């Protein structure tokens, strides 16, 4: 009352309308009849992209088309039935023969690591879903052999294993998963573990503050909230049994949500979390032709 | 009735002839953070006249020859005004922006200009040692060029492998010698967290690329300027201590 | 549930006297008396409190934090003091 | 970080030495997400 | 002294907003922090010769 | 009940065991400037948590043989956080101060500090010069000190040839090392004008006289400082420009 | 609602009760009869200036008191009839003989030139009023001769004369008085022309930005919401008439109201504009005694 502009504003700062609703489209569209319209000053072909906007000349307000009740489905192109088929991620090679002393193997999860499934999950910028994994293990001539293995995960923070039979293989508070090699994969559930809101593949920016140097500077685009730990297995056992092991991890992604789309990559990659390529070699999205007005 | 056009923010007013549209970016406005999706608990803080406002930043000549430029947000605003002062002051940071780029010419110049905000801009390295300890990174200067901006190296693949083929899917706009000349973009806070830092991480980046190069007959103008401006809107900032500029 | 903050974990101070951070009679004025970071899953004062020593069976925490200062000199010294919090950014502060 | 907001001002005959006990805990919005293994504790064999 | 530990909640200190805070507390209670197996011990059978 | 005392604004909080009173200046609060008031037409800024808390200046040793000290507002303030900023940002500003001063010394000690606010407390050149183009004048940081404050030369005439003995008329408090160990006081703002500049004059300044001076048996602690520390509030400020410093 | 810590403030942010509310008081204070108390806890003498607020122990709580219907009067003590009375505030002195060929006299205006009402009016900080001028002219001698004056007023900005019969006398728009000298004193009513809200004698800071010097600050306090102008005065003729002739200017505060009072000046004074002194001789307020017990 006093002072009014400070109250005109707060009580016209509410939700804005921002009408862009959706409808529940359960097939493709149809089109209905149009017949030959000679008219002035209405004109569906002419557009203009300069507005930012894509054209929106229908079929029907072009040529003269009949009306079809199009039955096609489009169930097969929502996100969640697009990521629903699980893919390689990574691969563990655990030899625990007599040179090798070491009798453990230890992989970072990050399924930025095989492109099959990076060149997909990487057309979206902000992604948040759940996972189903499978580990398939066998040996390195493909044999399944009867010897018990033990999958860990250690998050973030929790001592990572140092021997075959170290302590921390106790797993009394991680979760771990004990079977046999000459068993069905193992597959469990994992939870959107995120701290943020959402998975992002692309950080444009440094986890930290301080200077940043301009010769080597590999800690640019690194978030945090990617990396979600480490995956160690072992097998079973006090001496070494001698064999050559080979884990392959298949990730499912399940009630998916994607956001902010991104063009999907054209260059072929070169290293696992930074998008490197090279400006020698610029691979163009499209094949060379003859001529231009040759089509083929 | 359409060509005409008048923004206004702040103290801040922008007039235009012939930019025909605003893209409204995912066609949604810049509103501040619901407390449904708070997590400081500490009050942040609203100028909203000190800060939202449209900041001009310097101009780039286009060339005859050139291949397009880019700027990280809110980078370019981190020495520059109150926003400047709020954004080296305070930890957490939230707001949309406005664009809008200039560049006329006569009815005698062509070429197109494609303007467009890259969420999450990463840049990329351009070498082939694929080893990850002698890899080429992009220095500090060139991923956060600041006021200045940088220029591209190959905008053919947005100096981050994608296409800019593609990159139509962003909130973008084309500057047409012939029928516009400005474009302009309101773009909301577009980031995977309520809030968040305004030194370390820059939410999206604007690319202005020449696609159909500068092209006039002898006797015109040769200096034919591009001019960004940019204004906050619905801006917050939380988390205050000493400056710290980055 | 409070408990105690080993604050002065420096060597030579053995046993006791970690959980004590000593005050004095400062000639010189806008003087600094202790400092530590606020990360309980950090290592140093937090890893002897309760919280500290249960935030570490777990990977993320959030909430707010309490840290109470409780004064053990005589009865007849008198004092102030500024318990300052900041958020983080640089390192800790040259001047108050 | 604690700083001295005036001094620690003391009468003659009394100590000009004295402490703090500083004590940390937890506020009423406190969370926590995903267990882990602590990394406190070291054992080498079996405690026969 | 009183043995009762600081009741100074955040609202009583400084100026806050509010948040409709919607984070899980589930994950605490002993029944989830007991619910995960671990080793207990281990038996050597040596049913060899010697 | 009534000794002790919790003051609190924006982020900050000063705790208080043995002062007892708030003296608001004049039984008015610091309030916006109403509509019915305001001469200037464009919007003003008001942040209300980045300037609205307590900054905490420097310590000054009370000596034995102590004269006083005086500092300027908001001069102090016109270089350190965003009310500094803000400030040397804009043109026209208007607050309140919440002033906090501590001096505490044990129970042996003895002395008493006069803290007052002098509204346009205009600074006089001491020299018996009576012609103006001879006359001594004080220098500009003998009469703005900054955030270091400057000291007395004679105070039984305040440095301004008013006497000290009336000066309680001010809003003012005492500092007595008996009963209570640190002073407040709630000013709004006071002026001839809706707004005013921030960098060339200053509402009132403050005044720390040591009337009995300090005391003390051998053995007990020499170094007594005096602490002070002051909360803008409701400020607004207006006519945004580049920043001028003075 | 969707963020309403910004809503809780808005509507919380109205007039703030600051109740100090006076009464219509008439006529100073009576009292009531009061006998002897002889009670714990209750103690009106016992007070606390370290609280800044003044003692309020009355005569009843403290002596047994008869009651007294006091009918004096307290108008005499309001600032209305406290600045009611007229005083001197600049003399001017036009000296329009063969020796000084200028015919006109200038007055800056400014009341800081006399201590009389300099005193008076400088014992409060911010003051808005009217201002009533009374100009009384005589000659050197004190007599009076027929001899007409013309006083012009020029405000800031106005050319200011330049000769006997120069033009800028026209007065087509700047208020002028004629007036002889055997004639009553004129007088005029000046109204509050300051383009602030209010007079302040006391301006700590400058009048412009820029870098300010420390060895002749001269511009240091001087507020030009003060300066009103300037005062020039002549005797309408085209050839000097000998004689010399003194203008005194008195000037009656009338709807005065006055704001933030300050303490009544000690030290004599020195300069108009400025509040300067001398540390060499400090005039302390009260005059000196033998000893400390003994009151004379
Ligand atoms: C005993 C079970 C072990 C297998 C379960 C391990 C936990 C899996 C956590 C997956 C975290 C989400 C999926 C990972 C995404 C990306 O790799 C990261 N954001 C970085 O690339
Ligand atoms: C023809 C009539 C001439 C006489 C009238 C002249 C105008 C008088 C204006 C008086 C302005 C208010 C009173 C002056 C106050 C102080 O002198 C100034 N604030 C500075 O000292």
């Amino acid at each position: 009352d006093p002072v009014e502009d400070i109250i005109h504003d707060a009580l016209s700062s509410t939700v804005r309308r921002a009408i862009t609703s959706g409808q529940d489209v359960n097939t493709a569209a149809g089109t209905a009849p149009s017949s030959h319209r000679l008219e002035t000053g209405r004109v569906p072909a002419l557009q203009a992209a300069e507005t930012g906007a894509t054209s929106n000349a229908t079929d029907e307000n072009m040529i003269e088309t009949r009306c079809v009740m199009n039955r096609n489905g489009v169930l097969e192109a929502t996100i969640s039935h697009f990521f629903s088929r699980s893919g390689l991620v990574g691969v563990v090679n655990l030899t625990d023969g007599g040179t090798d002393t070491t009798g453990y193997a230890v992989w970072d999860i990050d399924i930025m690591g095989f492109v099959q499934l990076r060149r997909k999950c990487e057309m979206f910028t902000y992604m948040r879903f759940n996972a189903e994994f499978t580990f398939v293990t066998t040996t390195e001539n493909g044999e399944a052999r009867p010897f018990m293995l033990q999958y860990m995960y250690v998050p973030p923070g929790a001592p990572k294993p140092t021997g075959r039979d170290a302590f921390q293989w106790q797993t009394a508070t991680n979760p771990s998963v004990f079977v046999k090699l000459t068993d069905p994969p193992a597959q469990v559930s994992v939870p959107f573990m995120s701290p943020a809101s959402a998975y992002q593949w692309f950080y444009d920016g440094y986890p930290t503050f301080g200077q940043h140097p301009e010769t080597s500077n590999t800690t640019y685009g690194q978030c945090p909230n990617n990396m979600m730990g480490t995956f160690a297995v072992r097998v079973v056992s006090r001496v070494a049994s001698q064999l050559k092991l080979q884990t392959r991890v298949y990730m499912k992604l399940k009630h998916v949500r994607a956001w902010i789309p991104r063009p999907i990559r054209s260059q072929p990659y070169l290293l696992k979390n930074f998008p490197n390529y090279d400006s020698s070699k610029i691979t163009y999205s499209a094949r060379d032709r003859a001529s231009i007005k040759q089509a083929n | 009735s359409d060509r005409v056009a008048q923004l206004t923010v702040g103290n801040s007013s922008i007039t235009t002839q012939e930019a025909a549209n605003i893209v409204l970016a995912y066609g949604e406005w810049p509103e501040y953070c619901p407390d449904t999706d708070a997590t400081a608990v500490d009050k942040p803080t609203r100028p909203d006249v000190s800060v939202n406002r449209f900041y001009t930043l310097d101009s780039k000549m286009w060339q005859e020859n050139s291949t397009g430029w880019y700027w990280k947000f809110p980078d370019v605003l981190n020495k520059t005004g109150v926003f400047g002062q709020n954004a080296q002051f305070h930890y957490l940071y939230r707001s949309g922006f406005c664009l809008h780029v200039q560049c006329n010419a006569s009815k005698f110049h062509q070429g197109a200009l494609l303007v467009a905000v890259i969420p999450e801009f990463v840049l990329a390295g351009r070498g082939s040692n694929t080893k990850p300890n002698e890899a080429p990174h992009p220095g500090f200067n060139t991923t956060f060029p600041g006021t200045a901006g940088a220029s591209f190296n190959d905008p053919y693949v947005l100096d981050s492998g994608v296409p800019l083929s593609q990159s139509l899917i962003y909130p973008h706009q084309w500057i047409n010698l012939r029928t516009n000349n400005c474009a302009t973009i309101i773009v909301p806070y577009i980031n995977a967290v309520p809030f968040d830092s305004a030194i370390n991480h820059s939410n999206f980046g604007l690319i202005v690329v020449p696609v159909s190069p500068l092209k006039y007959s002898s006797g015109a103008t040769t200096a034919i300027p591009i001019t960004v401006t940019i204004a906050p809107l619905n801006s917050e900032f939380g988390g205050l201590r000493q400056a710290v500029s980055q | 549930v409070e408990t105690i903050l080993e604050v002065n974990n420096t060597t030579d101070a053995t046993g006791l006297n970690r959980l004590l951070i000593p005050v004095s009679a400062q000639n010189k004025a806008d003087e600094l008396c202790a400092a530590f970071m606020v990360d309980p899953g950090r290592i140093g004062p937090w890893q002897s409190t309760l919280v500290g020593q249960i935030c570490r069976y777990y990977t993320q925490w959030s909430g707010s934090l309490k840290v109470t200062f409780m004064f053990t000199g005589s009865f007849m010294a008198t004092g102030k003091m500024l318990i300052a919090y900041s958020p983080p950014g640089s390192a800790q502060p040259a001047n108050r | 970080t604690l700083w001295y907001q005036t001094n620690y001002v003391v009468p003659p005959e009394t100590p000009g030495e004295a402490y703090i006990i500083a004590m940390g805990a937890a506020q009423d919005n406190f969370t926590l997400k995903i267990c882990k293994d602590t990394d406190e504790v070291t054992q080498q064999a079996v405690l026969q």
